[PDB]
RNA sequence: UGGCACCUCGAUGUCGGCUCGUCGCAUCCUGGGGCUGUAGUCGGUCCCAAGGGUUGGGCUGUUCGCCCAUUAAAGCGGCACGCGAGCUGGGUUCAGAACGUCGUGAGACAGUUCGGUCCCUAUCCGUCGCGGGCGCAGGAAAUUUGAGAGGAGCUGUCCUUAGUACGAGAGGACCGGGAUGGACACACCGCUGGUGUACCAGUUGUUCCGCCAGGAGCAUCGCUGGGUAGCUAUGUGUGGCAGGGAUAAACGCUGAAAGCAUCUAAGCGUGAAGCCCCCCUCAAGAUGAGAUUUCCCAUUUCUUCGGAAAGUAAGAUCCCUGAAAGAUGAUCAGGUAGAUAGGUUUGGAGUGGAAGUGUAGCGAUACAUGGAGCGGACAAAUACUAAUCGAUCGAGGACUUAACC
């Protein structure tokens, strides 16, 4: 199991050796380093805390200055954990690279989607119109809000609100090629989020 | 992508001029056929003197589209027009001419008579 | 669409906790002495930024 | 770029007056959106005249009204605009790269609350 | 434009395409892999359109045959076009001839330059 | 289908369809089994099983029903015959008119026929999203555990085992392995396409810029051909993989009561798409308010102690520039310790060969200078313009017991 944090830079395209050409999205994973390990003697879980782009003293505190310094790095902007993952490895303040993985590993990509703002229910939920002519007076509404012997609406009643912007995973997704010198990593498919999004990529779990 | 009510031109040598489809096999709620994909259908319009009648229920196999395919090596093709070759139970052409280009998909169907009747295979 | 019962005292005045206005973003000019606001033109000496305007 | 309350052709015309009253005056008081919209296209329309072709001239031309500046003792004829922005306005930033103008705020107005500033170019 | 792109993706550029332009004559040696042989067969016709910028640029070229318009789109940079060469130049004024979809003979003909 | 006449006549809207579902199991498909008048393939009947799934049309206002073509299958029922302050108004059930029939007549008919007003700004609960307050025995910045909850759960065809087992032939397997789809779900815009009202070009009528040339206004963006960013499906990627624990019907082992027999009584083992896990998401207001790492510290006045105010530390905000965010709050990127937005300089997509001048032609026009000119939202540099100056909030940590102390 590995596990590094990138940016998400764009979207592309290579053609492989056998002819075909593949939809493939770029990850720029520089300067992310060992920040703290947990251990179950002191927390109850085992796990490593990374972080990843430097970012100026002007914008960070006392407190998170505090917690770099004890790893000797300057302060990051992101930081995460990665569980499920070999703890003999992992020196405190050593450096992680892309060459951690291989072409050809399946990994798994995290990240949050494109925010969508008050969308209704036909584009959140799916739903389908009524009809649009014939005397009708009934496009884009939600439907019936159920039965009249309950006196009330059950929950799950799918009702318009802000569409997007949760964490999503996607997984099975294999890999294309590392550029070590660069700090990229070209994966195939898409990924959520926006440009310049963080992305958690990681050891597919199955 | 050609789903029921579609309308579309027979371009063999049987006596069939134009058909329309009635079911697009291959699933339950499936609403689309493309190239290479077999239909259920009625004659419309028939030559005088044909084989085949008008108001016939036949099956036949779609062989090009005004939306074509793509490729695994990112190629696409695009006819003209919606065309169609009637067969039988098996994949044997039911006329003795094939007349305008032919998709190479269909190769990939094991529909080999149809291709090696048909004057260019695209 | 029109109100079963009427409202009591208590839940209108409980409504209306949320009702209120804010309170002016000002501080003292260096020349004047006088209260403006911030980033803006101060009405009394005409100056922002220590120039005249 | 933002919609201000008007149609395209009115959003236009409405952007061609401001741009011009700030040429002939060289400060108007507006409000804060209507202000922060036409420092992009006076500033604009001062580097057509620092380029001070043809070209320019005519480019410029399709964007000014045509109203008079100020009547000279050249026989008594008047000037227009086009020839203050090529003859007076351009030449005074000739070793100033960007930004023409600046914004400086005033306060709401009576009427409607409308934040209004003051846009003058120097 | 993204200038990490486009240096991930320099090294992928064929170099050896000629320049042409919408509304010339080409001809294309394209390799068709059949079941287990390989081979090449021609298209010739007049580009259509040509869009993208980089590696994902693609044209197509539009041919009758038999009496059906047929129309095929490729990227200018991929490996399975083992030759294009330009025949005719022919003389347009637009940058996509979607109007020929349309035409048949003798109303179809580009002049040349 | 009825019987009764208990609530409603100071009003409880009726059939069918549409949108949206949820529940029962007397199970239509898929899963696991017993018997067979079960050779194989296909069946019949019963038992366990509610996890998911359960089609598109012709006729009729139709429910229903028949028919066409598919499908693994085209389940039966409840929810005011679910759902009209969610929609329709074809039927029924208002005033007009006609037919058949009944009546002397005015008229009538669970007979037919053509036409016929569907009102309402959401107070409370309920449902879907988003904030403010206080609490969590000091004040802050991050990273998290997981009680508990929601989502997902479907399935075909082909190849091989194998023309093997079975069968006189005809035909044709169980079990296992692989490949590729249908419907559905999530994400994204590199590809194919859509849109793109401050991008590029052609063109008609008329008015304007004093005239030619070049342009502008109005005519749906006047019309027409393309099209950037952004948003998108019909486009692309991925998913339901492989499994673990205890079981249901069932099959057994050992074994008496009841010298035998017996799956049960004590004791063991197998056994389902189902249960609990695995997978994805929310989650400490989980008042049971949890854990880790780091930062600030123990000031001054009064108090009858309890306690109060009044400047601060770490930190945060007011205010300002904004977008990858957004109804507004909120979130995120920045505020000269500066690339946050506009401009400027280089580019890029896009359109397609600008103006001026020259040449050829009587002329419309064509060619050259020249992949030219223009170029919203896209990219990189650059403090030229605006984020100036200031103000506000924010701790000194109660008691008892237990271990080195
Ligand atoms: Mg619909
Ligand atoms: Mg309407
Ligand atoms: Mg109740
Ligand atoms: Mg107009
Ligand atoms: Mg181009
Ligand atoms: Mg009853
Ligand atoms: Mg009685
Ligand atoms: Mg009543
Ligand atoms: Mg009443
Ligand atoms: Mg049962
Ligand atoms: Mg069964
Ligand atoms: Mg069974
Ligand atoms: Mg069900
Ligand atoms: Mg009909
Ligand atoms: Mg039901
Ligand atoms: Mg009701
Ligand atoms: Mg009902
Ligand atoms: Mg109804
Ligand atoms: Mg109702
Ligand atoms: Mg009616
Ligand atoms: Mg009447
Ligand atoms: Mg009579
Ligand atoms: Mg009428
Ligand atoms: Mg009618
Ligand atoms: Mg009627
Ligand atoms: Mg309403
Ligand atoms: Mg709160
Ligand atoms: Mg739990
Ligand atoms: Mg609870
Ligand atoms: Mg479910
Ligand atoms: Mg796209
Ligand atoms: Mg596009
Ligand atoms: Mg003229
Ligand atoms: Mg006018
Ligand atoms: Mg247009
Ligand atoms: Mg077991
Ligand atoms: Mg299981
Ligand atoms: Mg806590
Ligand atoms: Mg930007
Ligand atoms: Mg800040
Ligand atoms: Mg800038
Ligand atoms: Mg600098
Ligand atoms: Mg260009
Ligand atoms: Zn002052």
């Amino acid at each position: 199991t590995k596990g590094i944090l990138g940016r998400k830079v764009g979207m592309t395209q290579v053609f492989t050796e056998n002819g075909e050409l593949i939809p493939v999205t770029v990850i720029e994973a520089a300067q992310n380093v060992v920040l703290q390990k947990k251990t179950v003697e002191t927390d109850g879980y085992e796990a490593v805390q990374i972080g990843f782009e430097d970012k100026r003293a002007k914008l960070s505190n006392k407190p998170e200055q505090g917690h770099v310094a004890k790893a000797d790095t300057t302060p990051k902007r992101f930081i995460r954990e990665f569980r499920d993952v070999n703890l003999d490895e992992y020196e405190i303040g050593a450096e992680v690279k892309v060459d951690v993985f291989a072409e050809g590993d399946i990994i798994d990509a995290t990240g949050v989607s494109k925010g969508k703002g008050f969308q209704g229910v036909i584009k959140r939920h799916g739903q389908s119109r009524g009809p649009m002519a014939h005397g009708s007076r009934y496009h884009r509404r939600p439907g019936s809000m159920g039965p009249v012997a309950p006196n009330r609406v059950f929950k799950n009643k799918l009702l318009p609100g802000r569409m997007g912007g949760e964490q999503i995973t996607i997984q099975n997704l294999e890999i294309v090629k590392v550029d070590v010198e660069k700090n990229v990593l070209l994966v195939k498919g898409n990924v959520p989020g926006a440009k310049k999004a963080l992305v958690q990529i990681k050891t597919a779990t199955k | 992508m050609i789903q029921q009510e579609s309308r579309m031109k027979v371009a063999d040598n049987s006596g069939a001029r134009e058909v329309l489809t009635i079911k697009v096999l291959g699933g339950s709620g499936r609403k689309t056929a493309n190239i290479g994909d077999v239909v259920v259908c009625t004659v419309k319009q028939a030559t005088p003197g044909g084989v085949v009648k008008k108001g016939e229920v036949v099956k036949a196999v779609i062989v090009r589209t005004k939306s074509g395919a793509r490729r695994q090596d990112g190629s696409y093709i695009k006819f003209d027009e919606n065309a169609c070759v009637i067969i039988r139970d098996d994949k044997s052409p039911r006329g003795t001419r094939i007349f305008g280009p032919v998709a190479r998909e269909l190769r990939e169907n094991n529909f080999m008579k149809i291709v090696s009747l048909a004057p260019e295979v695209l | 669409a029109v109100p079963f019962r009427r409202t009591s005292k208590a839940k209108k005045r409980k409504r209306r906790t949320h009702v209120k206005l804010q309170l002016p973003g000002m501080n003292e000019c260096s020349n004047c002495g006088e209260y403006r606001l911030s980033h803006h033109v101060c009405p009394e000496c005409g100056q922002y930024d220590g120039k005249d305007v | 770029y933002r919609k201000l309350g008007r149609t395209s052709s009115q959003r236009k015309a409405l952007l061609r007056d401001l741009a011009t009253d700030l040429i002939v005056h060289e400060r108007i008081e507006t409000t804060e959106a209507r202000a922060k919209e036409i420092r992009k296209v006076v500033e604009k329309l001062i580097t057509s005249g620092k380029k001070g072709d043809l070209h320019a001239r005519r480019q410029a031309a399709a964007f000014i009204r045509h109203e008079v500046v100020e009547v000279v003792q050249v026989k008594n004829r008047p000037v227009y605009a086009l020839q203050k922005l090529f003859d007076d306005v351009a030449p005074r930033y000739a070793e100033r790269q960007g930004g023409y103008t600046r914004i400086l705020k005033k306060g709401p107005r009576r009427g409607d609350g409308a934040p209004m500033v003051i846009i003058e170019l120097v | 434009m993204n200038k990490l792109i486009d240096e991930i993706t320099k090294s992928q550029l064929n170099p050896d395409v000629p320049s042409f332009r919408p509304g010339d004559t080409v001809r294309v040696h394209a390799k068709v892999v059949e079941g287990t042989r390989e081979r090449i067969q021609l298209f010739e016709g007049v580009v259509i359109k040509r869009r993208g910028a980089g590696i994902s640029e693609t044209f197509t070229v539009r041919k009758i045959s038999n009496g059906v318009g047929v129309e095929r789109t490729f990227p200018v940079h991929t490996p399975r076009i083992a030759k294009l060469e330009v025949i005719r130049r022919g003389k347009v004024r637009r940058a996509k001839l979607y109007y020929l979809r349309n035409l048949r003979g003798k109303a179809a003909r580009i002049k040349e330059i």
